[PDB]
């Protein structure tokens, strides 16, 4: 997600 | 066990294929029936593991939110195809990439197993409440309010409306983590009866030819930004004045296929440059390695024992700089601030320190104790009936 947003893409 | 049918998925961006292929190739050796599901245009490296190529349309190819939905529209659009393909040829268990994830929902409906292939380092369910500000913040927006309800609605939709759009596919309920633990940010919160750090799959060397060390020259350097958008001629242009001015050292300076445009007279002698080189053999010859930090870059010096200067940039690289910097084997630089001297001194005291070359020696022992190839089949052999 970019930077790794971990609560989805 | 016996045979058995393995489906493997993925897509087709760049850092989704080569972390598997040997790991796919030696499930095939093993005499299992292998399938692999992937966009027809990575159909030469999907066919090459000697799984059978099942094609599907991805639909991955200038914002945050508007690249989630270019995601959800693949996972939308992957799903059917899935469904279509193996309806009447279901496998015993299906491996998916991280971005493959619509390959778990299919598992879910019908009652198979599912393992998911993460090609880099996963966030635990202790890096996502880090990041719950975050994710608030893109619901107060309507796009993203917009977003996070059509992802909702896709997995009741698609018959899975009890798990979370986080936790399908960032909790999956087996994983290989294509990395060591010491690559992997915040080991500790990482439920290893779930995750499985596994190490690169590597299958013997991949040729693409021989790069043999020019005579007269002391010290090599690679130059290498592969991360695709490797579009900094003015970093190239640091890069040969350092190396320039750096006799006994030899620059080996990859710009990537989008340029090769304004380079100098026919450069010093001291640099050769290619659009593409044959990454490990360099490495082989190498005693400093100028990258992004992407995952397969530093695997890739971590195998060769090379040390590391790090620019990173894109979403995965910063933690990787980080581990690689707190390993004791790197250094991080930016390459917008990056001054002649301030490059040259990394490299120079990388390549010298003998502490620095005794880590790379000692990450090389720790790197292959992860089990690789043979550990990864293994564990998805448990898996068949
Ligand atoms: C965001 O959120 C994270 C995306 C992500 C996470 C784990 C592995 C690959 C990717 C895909 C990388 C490309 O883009």
């Amino acid at each position: 997600x970019x930077v790794f947003v971990g609560g989805x893409x | 066990p016996r045979p058995g049918h393995i489906a493997m998925v993925s897509v087709p961006s760049r850092g989704h294929l080569h972390p598997s292929l040997e790991l796919i190739r030696e499930l095939v050796a093993r005499g299992h029936r292998v399938t692999y599901a992937n966009d027809p245009s990575v159909a030469a490296a999907v066919t090459e593991t000697g799984a059978e190529l099942v094609p599907y349309t991805s639909a991955l190819p200038t914002d945050q939110i508007a690249q989630m939905d270019v995601f959800l529209d693949d996972a939308v659009g992957m799903l059917p195809q899935l469904r279509a393909a193996y309806e009447e040829d279901r496998p015993d268990v299906f491996l998916y990439d991280v971005l493959a994830y619509p390959a778990r929902v299919l598992a879910m409906n019908w009652g198979i197993p599912s393992i998911q292939i993460s090609p880099t380092w996963v966030m635990p369910e202790k890096y996502r409440e880090r990041m719950a500000p975050v994710v608030e913040q893109l619901k107060q927006d309507p796009r993203g309010a917009a977003h996070y309800r059509r992802f909702d609605a896709w997995l009741e939709d698609s018959g899975v409306p009890g798990i979370d759009a986080g936790d399908l596919v960032n909790l999956p309920e087996r994983s290989l983590v294509l990395v060591p633990r010491f690559l992997q940010p915040d080991a500790d919160d990482v439920d290893e009866k779930r995750f499985t750090f596994i190490g690169p799959c590597l299958g013997r060397r991949a040729h693409q030819g021989d790069w043999k060390r020019p005579a007269g020259a002391e010290k090599v350097a690679l130059v290498s930004l592969g991360s695709h958008l490797t579009n900094q001629l003015p970093f190239y242009e640091t890069c040969v004045e350092v190396f320039a001015a750096l006799p006994d050292w030899h620059l080996v300076l990859q710009i990537g296929r989008h340029v090769d445009a304004g380079e100098l007279g026919e450069l010093p002698p001291n640099v050769e440059v290619h659009n593409w080189v044959p990454q490990l053999a360099v490495l082989e010859q190498a005693d400093v390695f100028v990258t992004h930090g992407g995952m397969g870059g530093i695997q890739e010096g971590l195998f060769s024992g090379v040390p590391m200067v790090v620019a990173p940039q894109a979403n995965d690289q910063p933690a990787n700089a980080e581990s690689v910097v707190g390993l004791g084997i790197a250094r991080r630089i930016d390459i917008a601030t990056v001054t002649p001297d301030r490059l040259r001194a990394a490299v120079v005291e990388l390549a010298s320190d003998p502490a620095v070359a005794e880590r790379l020696s000692g990450l090389r022992r720790e790197l292959r104790a992860h089990g690789g190839t043979m550990r990864a089949a293994d564990l998805i052999e448990r898996q068949l009936p």
